[PDB]
């Protein structure tokens, strides 16, 4: 009751909801985007504060550089996010760190030493009782309908094919890419200051995140969508600088998401989206990949892109063989499900034993998160 | 955005039962020139505020209140409290976000302290200990697992805490059952009067029982435990 | 009346049946198919369960190694059988093993140590009042209409050659061949891997056995049948994986159950079946031999395959005296005759002067099954 | 596949005469939250359910309904029954199959612990001879061989059993002869009545002694006996 | 290996990169005699991170990842396959043989090809084949260090023999029968 209660923080790349375990929802939602002066800074009416969170560091985006910390969903700033928890706990719900458990969430197919240094972080610089790293597919799934998929998640640092049997992630057959959010927000800037464009003030470096969330879109044939970029007319769309001034913008609309199928477009040699999807599919128990066809969800920010739903069917549909029935599952809420999952999983008598305890942690060390949270 | 007007009424209730020496009638508004809110801190904080460094009101020099407000983001900020992105100014242009964060942690650091100082170093645990164990004496069975436990809201409980204490001061042809929005209502108002002819000097509304605010939940049973402990 | 019936329980290698003598039906059916993980498994919404038993197992055959635990008719694991047991009693039946005797069937030249420890489970782990094994196709026949004959009985684990005079199998002409259903299963697998096919995940382990089933045959002379595979046109068949993807099969599929008539396609030094009906034959007596040939009874799965019939007559009119008159028996039911067999055998007020009793058990030890069945 | 619409009501009359504190209107639906099987299970094997860790409909979070269920499947487990490769979610999931084999399990295991506590220790055989020598007392030779005879479809027997115990309740111009199925059907349904109106709480349907469903037939005459000892 | 390296937050992000695992692989890879007991002798490490340095400049250090890279051989759920191990499948020809040179065959188990170069690999392929084999069984296992010319050498010979232009699958042949004919006449 209320002092005691487990803090549940969701790490997002653009939102981080913060709360006590046994609540609806979360107390304190705020921006993560997370932005550091790249230039020693801090206003004297501040600390030296070199990481500014959530919308205090809107208002400086364009003095700023913002990661979305988190960047993909993978922890990209290590003391920059250790400056956001600070605040989660010491300024944002009024906590104190050593007498609360905490649930961290991750991103799916999050990189092991990430893993390791948030364990280390929290037990020895914030010393937690206890705590726990669950997934955040997972925690949507237990808030809510299905048991045996396959997840495909793409958030702001990272993306993976995650089969899952009964509940269970099949780790040998999760597969990790790291382009997401980030990489396309990023890519969009470069085609549009290509085209002679100009984003040069801090604030509107996060202004190609509100044009590529607001006009990308997935093409079903980027080849016959290139040629119906040359039959303009309707294509082009505008958007407004704070500055007065005018964007147009065009083929890059959806050039920007095909990265995420072709990632030579961004310079990497990684299979694109349809094809991890596939791969991961080929490595799971000859007797379920029938259900993981039958059940691809996607899920995360960088899935919310218009066609990626038909685009997914079309391209699995070709690589799959030629009889499996093919059900691509976007659910449109693809906004707390990741919080109210933790808190309900947090507050049951059950998790208390699946945590990782103080003792644990001097016992194994940063690794044991490997064993336990799986 | 409702909630923003009762976290006003909240917070302007609990200030005024500090023993502070200003009034608050608005703390959206009375806050501004950072005074009052360096007065909670000297009484949550013995001698945490550095008064030859603050202007006491009437102020009309601006720079005045923006170093009253800046002293107070300090001292905030030594108390570990959570504060990003924020400076006094902010309190000076009305930031109610920031206003309503501050208070809060304001508001859940006492309580903490004062349970704190039950120790030996008191907790909010002991102060429900007692309260639970206050009632054992009279016979009555009735307990709550925390200050948060959603049947606070009959006022039943508080009730028969106060009876536990003086018997006196307790008619209970007066009280209702705790069940309807009415009947709760009535309670509430009865116990707010009824602590305050002890001694407790609580600003919490009736309606913080009925919908069961822990924070003032603690602070009032604390305050009924302290002249208890002197009777 | 009913509380108070033995149990009857049929072990296949692809289903069992278990029900209560004196009735119609089998009161449960079900895949014996076993599967045990090969991979200590187990999902955490089940017990330490690693024997999963007809359709549960059909869900995870890809990721499981399947046994036929029964395989060729023989039991080639004990503690998954143990498991299918348990189950039959505990959760099909609803029953109590300590109440019941139970007939257990059992394969034709089933081995001597097999015999012995289905005889120390039941009796030991299950501890049954009684129990008797009998032959499956001895209670095929008093369901039913012959009395002197040999039946060759050819399931998953074991073929056996047995010469019956006047319903009395005569054990010293008994013949038994450690080649049967599952052989064939595997070495179809082996010969369509051999030409670059991929079956490698679980279920599809089991996706051979329809490939088997459905589309070999028995050619009658396997060399000019060869020569009958190259002038194709109508001898290759296509089958659908699961995956979409297709098989051919041409050769292979009269080249899988030649494994029966020549056992060096499947590197044993055996004989194949046609000289094994024949070598029973000349073990017994002079004067029943010429009914033996003229009631030549296949039973068993393993004897479905198209041109068995004819392919056996050929054979044994080959090897047999120049006159026998040769009458090969295939009768097109060759589903449920071994269960109704037993439940009438098992409910005459007769056969409790035939069981093996607790106290015989005790008595003898597990070798008395050798005594009292046959 | 006819069957299964048979088992759905034959188990749903049963499900609703244990005096269990929910009603069933289909069990293949109604028993998705696992609720309803928490509470079967705790009548039929008392203390066996720790309801601490049990959610009490309705139910929206779908965590809650894996959970009920999920100690639906340990405590059959733990009860000796035969589950394989199944799990709480099947029974969330509807899986009929398992459902069926599950109710099936749980009513013969309520009808050997009755017969077990006739004992010294109870058994279905010390109700096939209280019944058997209640109606030899009435100057009547007909008895049954088991629960299973197939006599019994008649009504019969029964009726002769309910007038032995108290004849005040059986109106023979109203029985016929246990021959046609009309007449069977008559016989059953006044059968049904009759016991109720003794004090039975029986959910049988009539076609259950018409068919001669032994697992009923038990459970009924159990039933009688239980209030007979009682007169 | 390079996916139990990125897995430890290692970046093998450049083409030429992708073949540096190659050598990681055969310049620190062993075979543990007792896997189970070899790990916790990496948690007792001081002495088994060696270090490797990218063409970058910058470096890589290796411990548990050594051995358990080959072990992958010995099991290979390690990699997700079904498969049994390298010491299951020699018995498991070994006993689909003759029953009279099996005796021959476990006096004469001979390792040969780049991947049977690993360091433990002889002793655990021995310990191996002495659990599963008869418990009399001499094993002898043969790993002879030349395990770099041998089969271009041995066919140069073959080839330069009169006795192979009778061995040969003519342009006639192929023909005649066309691609199948390999499986008759290449042994």
């Amino acid at each position: 009751d209320d002092d005691i209660a487990a803090l549940v923080v969701d790490n997002g790349s653009g939102m981080c909801k913060a709360g006590f375990a046994g609540d609806d929802a979360p107390r304190a939602v705020f921006p993560s985007i997370v932005g550091r002066p790249r230039h020693q800074g801090v206003m004297v009416g501040m600390g030296q504060k070199d990481s500014y969170v959530g919308d205090e560091a809107q208002s400086k985006r364009g003095i700023l550089t913002l990661k979305y910390p988190i960047e993909h969903g993978i922890v990209t700033n290590w003391d920059d996010m250790e400056k956001i928890w600070h605040h989660t706990f010491y300024n944002e719900l009024r906590v104190a760190p050593e007498e609360h458990p905490v649930l961290l969430t991750e991103a799916p197919l999050n990189p092991k030493a990430n893993r390791e240094k948030m364990t280390q972080i929290m037990f020895e610089t914030f010393n937690t009782p206890a705590m726990y790293v669950a997934i955040q597919a997972v925690l949507s799934l237990y808030a809510s309908g299905r048991t045996t998929g396959i997840v495909m998640d793409s958030g702001d640092g990272v993306t993976h094919t995650v089969p899952i049997y009964e509940g269970y992630a099949l780790p040998h057959a999760i597969l990790r890419l790291d382009l997401a959010g980030r990489d396309l927000t990023d890519y969009l800037m470069k085609i549009l200051t290509e085209r002679g464009y100009s984003f040069t003030t801090t604030a509107e470096r996060e202004i190609v995140r509100d044009i590529k969330e607001k006009l990308c879109y997935v093409a079903l044939d980027f080849e016959q969508e290139m040629a119906t970029a040359a039959s303009s007319s309707s294509l082009e769309k505008s958007y407004e600088l704070p500055d007065g001034q005018v964007i147009t913008i065009g083929n890059e609309r959806f050039r920007c998401p095909e990265a995420l199928f072709q990632p030579s477009f961004l310079g990497m040699e990684s299979c694109g989206i349809h094809e991890t999807t596939f791969n991961s599919i080929m490595k799971c128990d000859v007797d379920i990949r029938k259900d993981l066809y039958a059940n691809t969800v996607l899920s995360g920010g960088t899935t919310m892109y218009p066609g990626i739903a038909d685009r997914m069917q079309k391209e699995i549909t070709a690589l799959a063989p030629s009889t499996m029935k093919i059900k691509i599952i976007a659910p449109p809420e693809r906004k707390y499900s990741v919080w109210i999952g933790g808190s309900i999983l947090a507050s049951l008598s059950t998790f208390q034993q699946m945590w990782i305890s103080k003792q644990e942690y001097d016992e194994s060390g940063p690794s044991i998160v490997h064993r336990k949270c799986f | 955005d409702v909630e923003t007007c009762r976290d006003e009424r909240c917070y302007r209730l609990w200030i005024n039962s500090l023993g502070i020496d200003s009034y608050v009638n608005n703390v959206f508004e009375d806050v501004r020139n950072g005074w009052i809110l360096l007065e909670v801190l000297d009484k949550v904080s013995p001698s945490s505020v550095n008064w030859k460094h603050a202007s006491k009101p009437p102020i009309k020099m601006p720079f005045r209140k923006v170093e009253n407000c800046n002293q107070v983001i300090k001292i905030g900020k030594q108390l570990k409290f959570s504060l990003v992105n924020v400076a006094g100014n902010d309190i000076v242009q009305g930031n109610k976000k920031l206003i309503l964060g501050l208070l809060w942690q304001l508001m859940r650091f006492h309580m903490l302290q004062l349970l704190k100082s039950l120790r030996s170093e008191m907790t909010d645990a002991d102060i429900l200990s007692w309260a639970n164990r206050k009632v054992r004496t009279m016979g009555r069975k009735l307990q709550i697992e925390s200050f948060k436990d959603k049947s606070l809201s009959s006022g039943l409980f508080f009730l028969n805490l106060l009876w536990a204490v003086e018997p006196r001061v307790v008619n209970w042809n007066l009280v209702t059952k705790g069940e309807t929005d009415d009947e709760k209502r009535l309670n509430a108002t009865y116990i707010v009067s009824v602590a305050r002819k002890l001694g407790c000097s609580v600003f919490l509304l009736p309606e913080d029982i009925v919908e069961v605010n822990q924070k003032m939940i603690l602070i009032l049973t604390a305050s009924i435990m302290y002249w208890s402990l002197q009777r």
